[PDB]
């Protein structure tokens, strides 16, 4: 009977402030990231809640692309057609938009574009729950990155 | 202005996490490893139970033991020199403190030998202004924090100091990457240190939290851990002193809340209280924990006053005051009556300190901590006028003059509070 440990697990940066989306979104610029892909949903793209994202990336100069698809619960058919857009633009890091439903989405499209050989279902039944320490998943962020 | 929330991307912790977080560097690519330890944890057996884990999958390890109480730039030097002639994979630091911090600028020197020191110690001594570009670091190489003591957070901060060997003025850095990827928290490597270690490294994380708190770099991010850490402590500390190893779970909760208190500050900035002890515990040779533990009584009252010399259009419009936020922390451990004012708070507080020193076996002053009259009043200016330029960062709201200053080391050492 082996005592079990605990961990604390986050993400290595976390940025809060009034208005800190433009500072932080610099520090991408600085470093070396020239293609990158925004998921976002419906209702906030007929707003003026996209440009603020994109024109202070287009000043610097990065290709991005408009992924408008998304709706209130992902099904699994938008995922493998935004995989499908994501092998075929080849982005150095992943920017989600949208709190929910497109934010978790983006995960999986990580996964499937950086793995395109393991399906979707031989993930359903190895990795479904964070208790479990035998199974590792393969290792990620070799060729991008996720910004939420 | 634009506040952040950085940390370690893994921290496991529990009793007994040392061989199954180990595991986890193996089950990945990982063939050479570089230990850095001091002189008498590898004499004992402390420093060989990874080591035997670590060679049972099969890896290339040695281990780099000269690491004293605070390395001098020439030690560090050594062990990169030793670095570039072994191409390790993962650098694994084990200790608290000095044997810490070392492995530090040995990472960062391995990965960038093109670099000489004394562009990072002229580029990166602060963390607040963020307009230098630190060179990127961890494409050859990973740092392993195992952490010995239970007390400093040095295992998920980004601070290392280091002295020149010709001459003594310190040389700090910090920069968000040379944090570790990954820490390990295990309470079996501290189950034997006497109890004259567990009372200084105890009360270094209490100082390490109190003032996190009332920092001027304090955001809802952190005074939610800061003010965990203190509770944590007031009812655990005063059982793993005197009953020691026979209340293996109160030693286990007290060495788990000193990274608690790592994370408060690494984020938010240490205060006075902590640069003057940091130098007084330099020049008179005394361990780190007790420099940070005689003054706490006078620095609090120090924040209390009503003196118009305060940052300058920062700390008094937007943050209100200090005085009422360690009051916040009088009822928050509960040492107020329903009915009270924040002066009865504070004068409680104090007197909880007071308790709390005093049952824990601490000299009441220097004058009964081993200094003299003779090396104090001839160098206590000397040591005065230092702590100003220590990396001081706005903390404390009450901006610090020196001619103040000077007599708080002047009524410490007597043993008298201050009182205007």
């Amino acid at each position: 009977r082996a005592e079990n440990m605990l961990w604390h697990k986050l993400p290595k940066s976390i940025y809060f402030r009034r208005g800190s989306l433009p500072i932080a979104l610099d520090e991408v610029i600085t470093d070396g990231h020239k293609r990158a892909l925004i998921v976002t949903d419906r209702f906030l793209f007929n707003n003026g809640y996209a440009d603020q994202i994109t024109s202070v990336l287009k000043a610097a100069g990065v290709e991005t692309e408009v992924f408008f698809e998304v709706e209130a619960d992902p099904t699994l058919s938008i995922v493998r057609k935004g995989a499908e857009l994501a092998n075929s633009f080849k982005p150095d890091v992943i920017i989600a938009l949208g709190g929910g439903s497109p934010m978790d989405a983006a995960k999986i499209m990580w996964v499937m574009y950086e793995h395109p050989e393991t399906h979707f279902e031989e993930l359903a039944l190895r990795f479904m729950d964070i208790r479990k320490r035998i199974y590792k998943f393969p290792k990620m962020g070799v060729k991008a990155k996720m910004i939420a | 202005n634009m506040l952040w929330h950085k940390l370690p991307k893994s921290i496991y912790f529990r009793r007994g996490s040392l061989p199954i977080a180990l595991d986890e560097v193996i089950t990945d690519g990982h063939k050479r490893a570089l230990i850095v330890t001091d002189r008498f944890l590898f004499n004992n057996g402390y420093a060989d139970q990874i080591t035997s884990v670590l060679k049972a999958a099969g890896v290339e390890t040695e281990v780099f033991f000269e690491v004293e109480a605070d390395p001098t730039l020439s030690i560090v030097r050594k062990g990169a020199e030793l670095a570039n002639s072994f191409k390790p994979d993962v650098i694994i630091a084990l200790g608290g403190g000095s044997p810490m911090d070392a492995a530090k600028i040995m990472w960062v020197m391995y990965e960038h030998p093109e670099t000489h020191f004394e562009e990072l110690a002229l580029r990166f001594m602060d963390i607040r202004k963020r307009i230098y570009k630190f060179p990127k670091m961890g494409v050859k190489a990973k740092m392993i924090a195992v952490t010995t003591t239970s007390g400093t957070g040095s295992e998920v901060t980004p601070f290392a100091v280091v002295t020149d060997d010709a001459t003594g003025q310190k040389y700090p850095l910090a920069d968000y990457a040379l944090t570790p990827d990954m820490a390990i928290v295990d309470a079996n490597l501290v189950m034997d240190m006497p109890k004259s270690l567990c009372a200084f490294g105890g009360l270094d994380a209490v100082t390490h939290a109190m003032e996190a708190y009332v920092s001027v770099l304090a955001s809802e991010f952190s005074d939610g851990q800061a003010l965990q850490a203190l509770k944590l402590l007031k009812e655990y500390l005063p059982a793993s002193y005197h009953e020691g190893s026979k209340n293996p779970v109160a030693r286990e909760r007290v060495h788990s809340a000193a990274t608690i208190a790592g994370i408060a500050f690494a984020n938010a900035f240490l205060g006075v209280c902590h640069s003057m002890a940091h130098k007084l515990g330099s020049q008179f040779h005394i361990p780190h924990g007790l420099a940070n533990a005689l003054l706490i009584c006078n620095v609090i009252r120090y924040n209390a006053n009503d003196n118009p010399t305060k940052q300058t259009a920062f700390s008094q419009y937007d943050r209100p005051q200090a005085r009422r936020r360690y009051a916040e922390i009088a009822d928050h451990l509960g040492l107020s009556a329903p009915g009270d004012r924040t002066a009865a708070k504070i004068e409680k507080l104090l007197a909880w300190l007071e308790t709390l020193k005093a049952e824990l076996g601490i000299p009441k002053s220097i004058r009964e901590a081993g200094v003299q009259e003779a090396d104090f009043l001839a160098n206590v200016d000397k040591l005065s006028e230092d702590a100003f330029d220590d990396q001081c960062t706005g903390a404390n709201p009450r901006y610090p003059l020196i001619s103040e200053l000077k007599q708080i080391l002047l009524d410490t050492y007597y043993g008298r509070d201050y009182v205007e």
